[PDB]
RNA sequence: UCUGGUGACUAUAGCAAGGAGGUCACACCUGUUCCCAUGCCGAACACAGAAGUUAAGGUCUUUAGCGACGAUGGUAGCCAACUUACGUUCCGCUAGAGUAGAACGUUGCCAGGC
RNA sequence: GCGGUCGCCUCCUAAAAGGUAACGGAGGCGCUCAAAGGUUCCCUCAGAAUGGUUGGAAAUCAUUCAUAGAGUGUAAAGGC
């Protein structure tokens, strides 16, 4: 009955404090993922005027699936926009990212990296 | 009430305090159709509101063209004189 | 005496006395006020020697309703002494007003008390004051 | 599960005088009974409560004192 | 037993009770603050410790009087340890219907609240009493306050049937 | 609070120096610490 | 062109009421079997799954009552200037705050299922 | 003359850049801290009443009104 709380608000609230140092310039681009109730996302983004440079998406269909930690979270955690772009900056906005949105931080540390 | 104002004039120089003590005061409408194109009224004309309006109502204009029912609303009294300065109407659409 | 109690600095400086009026330029709590025309400082201490007295001319009769009170502390000195040496302990209380300002409002009693009464008023003032008649 | 608070507790088994009613979580140790599948197949040592044996609550007993008394030949 | 007695009664009246637009907007049982007190600052308070370890499932944290008045406030002494129910222990000391173990002072008042955090309060030794008087028979304050699903007390109170008083 | 002093044994040379209290922690205390003429980190002794 | 995602605007972008729809997509929804972990309770922090639903949020459309932006007409103040003794007054420039009438329930940046 | 002051830090006077006097009006410093330091995470203020051995209107954790009116080791302003 009392005051429930949307979790939307503060998951961009965060993504702002955590904007102040990290921007992809696509010298070195970002990217930046909106995990969702079932599925996680993914971009490669530049920071200088705000247009989208470069993009895939795990939800793209490809191939769909479940296990929201599956080898479909890790061939989002692979794929690309072939240019000239190396070893990103990893956007993170949730908690132990060097573990919890591991599936897209491992597999894309070789090739896009 | 069949109160008549005129067009006064803007790019007024302050040397208006002293055509005042010969009566007068602005007067602003406000509303459509026209816009805060200033009218000048008189005092001793006014020295018979008394039983004009009392204060919410109606007045003539008769201010060229586009001569309704317009509203002096707000207060501009004036200290130390018992006179007036800027009393202004609307209009009603 | 109208006076306060809790106050942060008691050595203060002396008001500003040039210009027109601020706010009180009307009166509400009865139908009668007394204007002021010049301005000066008044002292707490006309106050009550000039309630006291209007009542005296009133015989608890009708109420009252006073639109002034003295804020701003000031100070003197005691003896006559040598300049500067700090500053003197303060002494009294002031209240600044300006031309177009109501002090007094008085309901219900009337009009020639209201007139022979406010003249009783005005004459412990250092102000100058002039009737009104709530002329709308 | 954020283990590092409160130590060991789960449910018991215990029967009443009346209807068996009180099996729900526990932190009750002592020696079993004879255990059971409609309740606990283990350590049955919860003992006996008031939990259905008489409530006050939605129920009636027994009066106060008395009334005037002398009305019945005194 | 409780937690599913948190459900035994309820799904069916709290999918009715109201007559809302969804099923969501019909609420559930509102989540409880399981909190203790003390009136000595020193030993009945460093040793009123465990009746939690007896009623609620927090250790024991240390939290001490905020607003604090002229004798009120003291510091980081355990006289209100926060056993607020999140979901696990949120079927606490609680719901035990254990309050009948008194039989004095059931109902209490004709209502409960007009702050819709509500107060029950097994004042005395109405609570956590399957437990013999050994070291539990000294001074012990209680503070069963939290709110309910329900914005006053007029449909909190004719299905309250839970905890029946 | 009190002046104390370090210096790694292998150079032998106390330059740096730290203050500690006299009550907080009177054990005596040894951190490591970059002592000149040997291009690491050694263990100063904080006599 | 609808929604989801990034980057501009002075809350004109709002809190206060509601209205109505779907789960393509945000949501409410199942527990600790696992990754992480509340000195405190997996509600925040995680996992596999979603049979069940649209209240709420979410989006538009309504309230100018709730608050900021607030165009003119004046007026306080002020920079020169000629007077007089200034708590002023006249003469020239720039003219506010507050008060209205208003605008007012955001303009877009660039992508994804269409 | 007697008395009191004499170095460093913050504000007002000081007249919207900086600077600006009087035996003008207010407060402070002669440290402290192995943590109150560096780094990575994670969280959130007051003035508000609920009726809860006990109640000291104030012993508690909640809940919502909470707009910085809170908290900063130390005075005051500028900040968050």
């Amino acid at each position: 009955m009392i005051s429930k709380i949307d979790k939307n608000k503060v998951r961009l609230k965060r993504h702002a404090r955590v904007r102040t140092n990290l921007s992809g310039t696509a010298e070195k681009p970002r990217l930046n993922v909106y995990r969702s109730n079932k599925h996680i996302y993914a971009q490669i983004i530049d920071d200088n005027k705000g247009v989208t440079l470069a993009q895939a998406s795990s939800k793209d269909s490809d191939i769909a699936t479940t296990a929201t930690k599956v080898e479909l979270a890790t061939k989002v955690g692979e794929a690309i926009a072939k240019k000239a772009a190396d070893k990103g900056i990893k956007e993170i906005v949730f908690d132990r990212g060097g573990y919890l949105y591991h599936g897209r931080v491992k597999a894309l540390a070789e090739a896009a990296r | 009430s069949l109160k008549s104002i005129i067009r006064q004039g803007k790019q007024t120089r302050s040397d208006l305090k002293q055509l005042r003590k010969s009566g007068k005061v602005p007067a602003v409408v406000y509303g459509y159709g026209t816009k805060n194109v200033s009218v000048k009224v008189d005092e001793v004309e006014f020295i018979k509101v008394i039983r004009e309006v009392g204060r919410n109502g109606v007045i003539e204009l008769g201010v060229g063209s586009k001569t309704i029912k317009v509203m002096v609303a707000d207060y501009q009294f004036d200290p130390l004189k018992n006179q007036i300065t800027h009393i202004d109407f609307l209009a009603i659409n | 005496m109208l006076l306060p109690k809790r106050v942060k600095y008691r050595r203060q400086h002396r008001p500003k006395t040039t210009g027109r009026s601020k706010g009180g330029n009307y009166v509400t709590f009865g139908e009668f006020g007394l204007q002021a025309t010049t301005t000066s400082w008044i002292t707490s201490r006309q106050i009550e020697s000039a309630r006291i007295a209007m009542t005296r001319y009133m015989k608890r009769g009708g109420k009252v309703w006073i639109k002034i009170f003295p804020h701003t502390p000031y100070t003197k000195k005691p003896l006559e002494v040598r300049m500067g040496a700090g500053k003197g302990a303060v002494e009294g209380w002031i209240a600044v007003v300006k031309p177009g300002r109501i002090l007094f409002e008085v309901a219900g009693v009337s009009e020639e008390v209201a007139r022979e009464a406010l003249r009783l008023a005005s004459h412990k003032l250092p102000v100058k004051t002039k009737f009104v008649k709530r002329e709308e | 599960m954020k283990q590092g608070i409160h130590p060991e507790y789960h449910q018991v088994i215990f029967l009443d005088t009346t209807t068996n009613f009180k099996f729900l979580s526990g932190s009750t140790k002592t020696s079993s009974e004879m255990m059971e599948w409609e309740d606990g197949k283990e350590y049955p040592v919860i003992r006996l409560d008031i939990s259905s044996d008489s409530h006050p609550f939605y129920t009636g007993r027994q009066k106060f004192a008395a009334a005037d008394g002398r009305v019945e030949r005194f | 037993r409780l937690k599913e007695k948190f459900n035994t009664e309820v799904t069916e009246n709290l999918m009715k009770k109201f007559n809302y637009s969804s099923v969501m907007e019909v609420p559930k049982i509102d989540k409880i603050v399981v909190n203790m007190g003390v009136g000595d600052a020193v030993q009945n308070s460093k040793v009123l410790d465990n009746a939690v370890e007896e009623l609620e499932l927090i250790t024991g944290q240390k939290p001490l009087v905020t607003k604090a008045k002229k004798s009120i406030a003291t510091f980081r002494l355990r006289e209100g340890m926060p056993i607020g129910a999140k979901v696990t222990l949120r079927g606490e000391r609680m719901y035990e219907f254990l309050d009948k173990l008194i039989s004095v002072s059931l109902p209490r008042v004709r209502d409960f609240q007009g702050v819709s955090k509500k107060a029950f309060d097994g004042r005395g030794n109405y609570t956590l009493g399957v437990k013999e008087q050994l070291i539990f028979p000294e001074i012990d304050y209680d503070k069963v306050s939290k709110v309910r699903g329900m914005d006053i007390v007029i449909v909190t109170t004719a299905n309250t049937d839970e905890e029946a008083r | 609070r009190v002046n104390v002093t370090l210096a790694c044994t292998e150079c032998g040379d106390r330059n740096y120096i730290t203050t500690k209290n006299k009550r907080n922690n009177p054990e005596r205390i040894e951190m490591k610490k970059y002592c000149p003429r040997l291009n690491k980190y050694t263990l100063h002794r904080e006599t």
